[PDB]
């Protein structure tokens, strides 16, 4: 499954990068605010054990902790593009979490 | 709760993930990410990578492929499981394939 | 009236000719087509050299990236703007300052937040938008003290009058940074609009429609985007400018609205907006609501150059050039990522 | 012991006259209804303002 | 209030003055000593006359007098006895018949 | 004075009508009132000119 | 007064026509009223000068 997942990761990043360009087109320079104004994460990762046999392997599990993300309508109010962008990366994050677990 | 994901990458890559809801400040006001610009040197990337390996709250680290090439010795030198490192294509660099740890581990995969 | 066409050309005669000459250099539809028919960033450069653009990527890094083209495009128009801004007299300079205020507002939001989360000014200034400039001290070497930045703003920063809504520092710490910036921008719009109406000639008639549009556009979009977030309906209304066509009646309905449909129902009373919401098909592979607003805003800024004796040509100029940059970068980005089917999402600027 | 609504029974003819009264306000419960006298009083005062034989015909025919 | 009823005079006077002038300066002009020309002209002039009589007097002056007479009831008459407020009576009813 | 009213009412009325076709009749009535205002002056002038 | 109206109406008419070619007839009709206003001036002036 790890090879199929890696393939998907590529395609997802292709879409996310385009979606980012769309958000950038509308907003202009939102990256500066996002990078500076960071405090708490909405997503965190929990450790889980996979008892595949006598051997136990470490796996990561996605944990949606729930702390609210930053609400940004300040630049051109491009909220819909930013919201689609959040969702596109949110999907990327979940895939990557699964992906790292598969490396074990 | 358990683990954070650290990101070392370019401006757009880091920004995207931060919007993705991943990444936060530690109690010492340190950020679990680095923005790598054209003026960022090797020692800054390498020292940052190592420190993330030296933090017990991080673990998965997300890095751009072109960055992994700059500090490649540090990613192969450390073989463990906390620091699972995933290498991703940058906005402009193309899709990764070569020199991938997994494609190398497995001799039956493209 | 007889207000223009008489004293206007005495001081502003030169600049009026210059700025319209600069407008003549904006990419035409024929030129955008030549830029689209590239599929290579280096070829894009070559096609740009056919216009007033070009030779600005020379002596840069051999690898050409989108981020470089983005910065260079802004830089070019900033120089042209500053040139016209510097060779200008108070009657026009005050008008132009309002244009710069929009960018300064964003920049001071950057100065705070970082100051509030102990970041040094020297680290923040490099990421400020041009035209903010802030050549004055006291805003510099604040020692990461919010009080020192707050005093520096009140004293040296031209935006001090606008901060009367957000004061005492308490507001800086307790208000969300985005409410603070939206509140400050509202103050900007209210003062700037009135300023244009004080210049109650051709400028007021050519300029105000654009400012009224922006005010109504923000009221619409804010209402929609605010649906899914945590925001009191009253606090949302507090951000709705009163310089527009929704102010008499309409904002009250948006303030109460909790759904996209209710927002559209308001637009239904204003054909100039109803058409935009109907045009914004919002399909999974179509133009969206923000795109239609951008098209309208450009239409208005183009019409600004139908009056030869006003200040609105200078405001329109800046906005048209900024959209020109957005268009060009979009093309460069589409090439870099090879999304050719989405190339025709630029806003024609004539 | 609550304030009751004000109910005035009207018909196909008097309803319109009640409405031009209600346009100003709803009368107090058990208030004297002005409408029975408005039916004549108002047309009379109008006719004083518009006492024009020819136009009165046109208006009547309408 | 007593002076207010001078509305009756003011409106009655104005109407008479408009009628006299609108007649004299419009339909009188449609008359002429030439037989056929007079008839043909009066045809078109009369139509214009009737138009002005309706546009100015039958509508507008009737409209102003309509309101002013109503105001007299609202202001001077009713305020002597018709005082206070109540609630509109809204019983259960099958109102939506025409719809 | 009548021309002033016609001017202002037309300016606002024409735009208001485009956003609201039901305004047309109301606009006309305001215009008819302005025409009546103009007539009043004519009436007095006609009385004086023959006095 | 007529020339003023000519100026205002023609200027606005041209900008409108640039956006809407169907405006051509409308603005010309308005200009006709301004020309009539000027003519009225000429009529009275000629009557007085030969009186």
């Amino acid at each position: 499954k790890i090879i199929e997942t890696k393939m998907l990761m590529g395609e997802v990043m292709r879409e996310a990068a385009f979606s980012l360009a769309e958000a950038k087109f509308t907003a202009g320079d939102f990256s500066t605010t996002v990078i500076q104004n960071v405090n708490k994460a909405q997503v965190k990762i929990r450790a889980k054990k996979d008892n595949v046999a006598g051997v136990t392997l470490p796996v990561f599990e996605h944990y949606h902790e729930g702390t609210d993300s930053y609400e940004l309508t300040g630049l051109a109010r491009g909220g819909e593009q930013l919201a689609k962008l959040k969702r596109n990366y949110a999907k990327a994050v979940e895939l990557l979490v699964e992906l790292a677990s598969l490396q074990t | 709760r358990g683990k954070l994901i650290a990101v070392i990458g370019d401006e757009d890559t880091v920004t995207g993930f931060l919007l993705g809801g991943i990444g936060e400040l530690n109690k010492n006001r340190h950020p679990n990410f680095l923005v790598v610009e054209k003026d960022t040197t090797i020692n800054e990337i390498e020292d940052t990578f190592r420190q993330f390996l030296n933090r017990d709250d991080i673990g998965i680290i997300l890095i751009n492929q072109y960055i992994a090439e700059m500090v490649r010795h540090a990613l192969d030198a450390h073989q463990r499981s906390i620091p699972a490192v995933l290498e991703i294509p940058s906005k402009e660099h193309p899709y990764d394939a070569a020199k991938d740890s997994i494609l190398r581990r497995a001799k039956g995969m493209f | 009236s007889f207000f223009p066409e008489l004293y206007f050309n005495v001081d502003n005669g030169y600049l009026e000719g210059l700025v319209r000459g600069l407008k003549a250099g904006v990419l035409s539809q024929a030129d955008y087509l030549n830029l689209v028919q590239c599929e290579t960033l280096e070829d894009l450069k070559l096609h740009l050299q056919s216009t007033d653009y070009g030779n600005f990527l020379a002596n840069e890094a051999s690898p050409l990236t989108v981020s470089v083209i983005d910065d260079k495009l802004k830089e070019k128009m900033v120089v042209e703007f500053r040139h016209m801004r510097n060779h200008a007299y108070e009657p026009l300079a005050s008008f132009l300052d309002f244009i710069t205020y929009s960018y300064m507002i964003d920049n001071v939001i950057l100065l705070i937040t970082g100051t509030l989360h102990q970041r040094s000014i020297a680290e923040l200034v490099p990421k400020c938008h041009p035209l903010g400039s802030f050549e004055q001290m006291e805003a510099v070497n604040i020692a990461q003290t919010p009080a020192e930045l707050y005093n520096a703003i009140l004293v040296d920063t031209p935006l001090a009058a606008f901060f009367q809504d957000c004061i005492s520092e308490q507001d800086l710490d307790e208000m969300n940074i985005e409410i603070i910036r939206n509140t400050l921008y509202k103050a900007y719009l209210e003062s700037f609009y009135k300023f244009c109406t004080l210049l109650g000639g051709t400028t007021a008639d050519a300029m105000c429609p654009i400012l009224e549009f922006e005010a109504d556009r923000r009221a619409f979009i804010i209402t929609i985007n605010s649906f899914g977030t945590e925001l009191s309906k009253e606090d949302r209304a507090k951000l709705f400018p009163h310089c527009g066509r929704l102010y008499p009646e309409g904002l009250a309905q948006l303030a109460r609205a909790d759904d996209y449909e209710q927002v559209k129902n308001v637009a239904d009373y204003y054909p100039e907006y109803k058409l935009l919401f109907e045009g914004a098909g919002s399909n999974p592979g179509d133009k969206t609501l923000e795109d239609r607003f951008f098209e309208h805003e450009v239409k208005l800024n183009k019409l600004a150059f139908l009056n030869q004796f006003h200040f609105g040509v200078f405001y329109a100029f800046v906005k048209l050039k900024e959209q020109e940059c957005r268009n060009i970068v979009w093309i460069a980005e589409c090439i870099a990522q090879r999304h050719r089917a989405k190339i025709d999402n630029y806003i024609p600027i004539f | 012991n609550q304030t009751p609504p004000t109910y005035n029974k009207t018909n196909k003819f008097t309803h319109g006259f009640q409405n031009i009264v209600d346009a100003y306000g709803i009368g107090t419960y058990r208030e004297i209804n002005p409408a029975p006298y408005t039916v004549i009083t108002f047309p009379f005062l109008f006719a004083v303002m518009f006492g024009d034989f020819g136009h009165g015909i046109l208006m009547t025919l309408f | 209030n007593t002076a207010s009823y001078l509305r009756l005079w003011a409106l009655s006077l104005a109407h008479a003055q408009l009628s006299e002038v609108l007649w004299t300066m419009v339909i009188h002009i449609g008359l002429h000593v030439r037989s056929l020309a007079g008839g043909l002209g009066l045809f078109f002039i009369f139509a214009a006359f009737a138009t002005l009589t309706v546009a100015i007097l039958l509508i507008m002056e009737g409209l102003s007098a309509f309101l002013h007479a109503l105001r007299l009831h609202w202001v001077e008459f009713q305020n002597k006895f018709y005082t206070g407020t109540g609630f509109k009576f809204l019983p259960f009813s099958f109102e939506h018949i025409r719809e | 004075a009548a021309g002033f009213a016609i001017g202002i009412v037309g300016d606002a009325g024409v735009r208001g009508t485009a956003q609201q076709p039901r305004l047309f009749v109301g606009m006309i009535l305001i215009l008819i009132f302005a025409e009546v205002l103009g007539l009043y002056g004519l009436i007095v002038a006609l009385i004086l000119s023959t006095k």
